[PDB]
């Protein structure tokens, strides 16, 4: 029975290892953009939009 | 060279050079023969006053629009107006100038060739281009998206925008205007 918790146990905790492993690897893919504000109260262009 | 952007419009005619801020020559869209007999001998009193001239011998003259809806109902009259037009209100002969008029939606399809046949023939200009007076509008206000209510003189339409793609189907065209109100 021993025996048997163990193998188990091992598998399972081996299993573990190899996700854990790549989550703890690549997680600050999470690095992204807040978009926040200042006002623009800066802005005096001209009308020439010929661009569009 | 430079283009010349006229726009017909139905009570008042705007034109200028491309380029600019405000149409150069802004004249009311009339041309009225006198009525009367006429007794001074050598007065010099020509057969017709069209444009700015009759706003003020309107005395004795029967001023009639040559635009009615949009359309153009009186195609001597309209010649008439755009030689006046091109002549003495700007001054630059029509054989080396591309024209841009402009023209309401959902108007006859015979109205706009004979435009551009009479573009073509008696001015003889180089190249002209006919466009929907509200997609302009959309123009001037910097804008790209937008539903433009252009209430003229002649028709009020009603043109959506949507990121530069107009919807054809959408577009809702009233012949109620100015001239209505005045009556
Ligand atoms: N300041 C104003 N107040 C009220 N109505 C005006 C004013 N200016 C022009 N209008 C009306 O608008 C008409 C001119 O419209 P306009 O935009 O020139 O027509 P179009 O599209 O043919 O150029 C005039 O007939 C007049 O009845
Ligand atoms: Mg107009």
């Amino acid at each position: 029975l021993g025996t048997r918790a163990k193998e188990s146990l091992d598998l399972r905790a081996h299993l573990k290892q190899v996700k854990k492993e790549d989550i703890e690897k690549e997680n600050r893919e999470v690095g992204d953009w807040r978009k926040n504000i200042d006002a623009l109260s800066g802005m005096e262009g001209r009308k020439k939009k010929f661009e569009g | 060279t430079t283009a010349l952007v006229c726009d017909n419009g139905s009570g008042l005619v705007k034109a200028g050079f491309a380029g600019d801020d405000a149409p150069r020559a802004v004249f009311p869209s009339i041309v009225g023969r006198p009525r009367h007999q006429g007794v001074m001998v050598g007065m010099g009193q020509k057969d017709s006053y069209v444009g700015d001239e009759a706003q003020s011998k309107r005395g004795i003259l029967t001023l009639k629009y040559p635009i009615e809806h949009g359309i153009i109902t009186n195609w001597d009259d309209m010649e008439k107006i755009w030689h006046h037009t091109f002549y003495n209100e700007l001054r630059v002969a029509p054989e080396e100038h591309p024209t841009l008029l402009t023209e309401a939606p959902l108007n006859p399809k015979a109205n706009r060739e004979k435009m551009t046949q009479i573009m073509f023939e008696t001015f003889n200009v180089p190249a002209m281009y006919v466009a929907i007076q509200a997609v302009l509008s959309l123009y001037a206000s910097g804008r790209t998206t937008g539903i433009v209510l252009d209430s003229g003189d002649g028709v009020t339409h009603n043109v959506p925008i949507y990121e530069g793609y107009a919807l054809p189907h959408a577009i809702m065209r009233l012949d109620l205007a100015g001239r209505d109100l005045t009556d």
